[PDB]
């Protein structure tokens, strides 16, 4: 169906870069969709990293991830990409992408469309 | 400069005798094709504006 | 330019499309939900250039 | 009433209109200009005609037609009785263009109300560029 | 940099009842800007409540949204087992977006 899907999870050592991206099946981004990105640990909170505009380009980020993490948008496939480097101990958690079905006229004020996140560890 | 897409100037030429020789011997012009008239009857015709 | 020239602008968002010759620019911001956007942009209010 | 003064949006960036005739002028021209929301242009002294505050734009952005033209038959003075000039417009909005037929008509001589029968045709006045939709522009009254 | 507090740490009522959760922030608050969302354990959420009226794809009516001022709650009218779950509220209009700590409702 129209629905977002999500890549698998991986291990990577630290002191490296990571590349993160979620796919969409039967859904474009159009010019008016927008997405976020989350992260959940183990037994923890939810804490939120960013979200971007597709048709402007505008980027928003978290200031503790500032440097950390680079969101990017894909209108060829419709996807997002993040760039990661020197990851921690405290990253080992899943990462999401969150967006709102939207089709160049308007749209729902809350993110409905969810993946299933990628299980990033640090060894 | 021209203006952007969106706040495209509109000129208005009037009171005066239009040569089309000196536009069409420019090279770079990858595009010119009309449709109420043909591109080399232009210049013994006679318009309001 | 090498630099990049960011003074051409252009449209993204309209609710409505334009009849033939239309040109009084408006940089208002255009609302995406059913939500009144007013004033400052945020989610779902977006600049349309 | 005055003359044709109109733009789009009221925020003082917007390519506006003026078709202009303050005494015994019209000068066409298409330029950005601020709009106030009431821009009054005579009210002065009870009942007197000077033209206090006349002036409605004050910043230009760009100017792109500009030209001369006489303004309609206008007499002098005011007062109530004896109604006589009968001036009858059609204003048209199509394909980003103004059209304006006008017509005159003197010695009307009918008092209460009743437009006079019989016929008459306008011809055509002027032809406007103006490039914007209209169901916004106004012909204040002095 | 708003922080959103949720009340009570831990709920439990026996199932069949009316339940009720809170959540305060700090700063200025906007209506329709907070969200409400659920996560089961071992899937991702889903959205629940956005705006204190809409609702998502197959939303049963005893969801409720209440409030005005800062502090915001949801109302359950009637419970089921499975629904023992967290639940976070999510703000828009404000600084870059924090979500809640999660509360855990049980029997
Ligand atoms: C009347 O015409 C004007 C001029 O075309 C319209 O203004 C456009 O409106 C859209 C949506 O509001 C804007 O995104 C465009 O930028 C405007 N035009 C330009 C050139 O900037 C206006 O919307 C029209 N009004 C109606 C009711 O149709
Ligand atoms: C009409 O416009 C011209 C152009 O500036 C001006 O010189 C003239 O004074 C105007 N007419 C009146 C009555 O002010
Ligand atoms: C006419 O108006 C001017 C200023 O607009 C004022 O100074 C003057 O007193 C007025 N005269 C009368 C008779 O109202």
């Amino acid at each position: 169906q129209m629905q977002l899907v999500q890549s698998g999870p991986e291990v990577k050592k630290p002191g490296t870069s990571v590349k993160v991206s979620c796919k969409a099946s039967g859904f474009t981004f159009t010019d008016v969709s927008s997405l976020q990105w989350v992260r959940q640990a183990r037994g923890q909170r939810l804490e939120w990293i960013g979200w971007t505009v597709v048709g402007t380009g505008n980027t928003n980020y978290a200031p503790r991830f500032q440097e950390r993490v680079t969101i990017t948008t894909d209108k060829s496939t419709s996807t997002a990409y993040m760039e990661l480097s020197s990851l921690r101990s405290e990253d080992t958690a899943v990462y999401y992408c969150a967006a709102p079905f939207c089709s160049e006229t308007s749209c729902s004020d809350g993110f409905d469309l969810w993946g299933q996140g990628t299980k990033v560890t640090v060894s | 400069r021209f203006a952007s897409v969106y706040a495209w100037n509109r000129k208005r030429i009037s009171n005066c005798v239009a040569d089309y020789s000196v536009l069409y011997n420019l090279a770079p012009f990858f595009t010119f094709k009309c449709y109420g008239v043909s591109p080399t009857k232009l210049n013994d015709l006679c318009f309001t504006n | 330019k090498v630099s990049g020239n960011y003074n051409y602008l252009y449209r993204l968002f309209r609710k409505s499309n334009l009849k033939p010759f239309e040109r009084d620019i408006s940089t208002e911001i255009y609302q995406a939900g059913n939500k009144p956007c007013n004033g400052v942009a945020g989610f779902n209010c977006y600049f349309p250039l | 009433i005055r003359g044709w003064i109109f733009g789009t949006t009221l925020d003082s960036k917007t390519q506006s209109l003026l078709i202009v005739n303050n005494a015994t002028n019209v000068v066409i021209k298409v330029c950005e200009f601020q709009f106030c929301n009431d821009p009054f242009l005579d009210h002065k002294n009870n009942k007197s005609w000077m033209e206090s505050e006349f002036r409605v734009y004050s910043s230009a952005n760009n100017c792109t037609f500009e030209y001369v033209s006489q303004p309609f038959l206008m007499d002098l003075e005011g007062k109530q009785g004896n109604f006589k000039n009968l001036r009858e417009f059609v204003f048209k909005n199509i394909d980003g263009y103004f059209k304006i037929y006008s017509k005159h008509t003197p010695i009307l001589v009918r008092e209460p109300e009743d437009l006079p029968q019989g016929f008459s045709a306008l011809e055509p006045l002027v032809d406007l560029p103006i490039g914007i939709n209209i169901t916004r522009f106004q012909t204040l009254l002095a | 940099e708003i922080v959103l507090t949720q009340s009570p740490g831990t709920l439990s009522l026996s199932p069949g009842d009316r339940a009720t959760l809170s959540c305060r922030a700090s700063q200025s608050v906007r209506i329709s800007y907070l969200a409400w969302y659920q996560q089961k354990p071992g899937q991702a959420p889903r959205l629940l409540i956005s705006g204190s009226s809409s609702r998502a794809t197959g939303i049963p009516d005893r969801f409720s949204a209440s409030g005005s001022g800062t502090d915001f709650t949801l109302t359950i009218s009637r419970l089921e087992p499975e629904d023992f779950a967290v639940y976070y509220c999510q703000q828009y209009a404000n600084s870059p977006w924090t979500f809640g700590q999660g509360t855990k409702v049980e029997v």
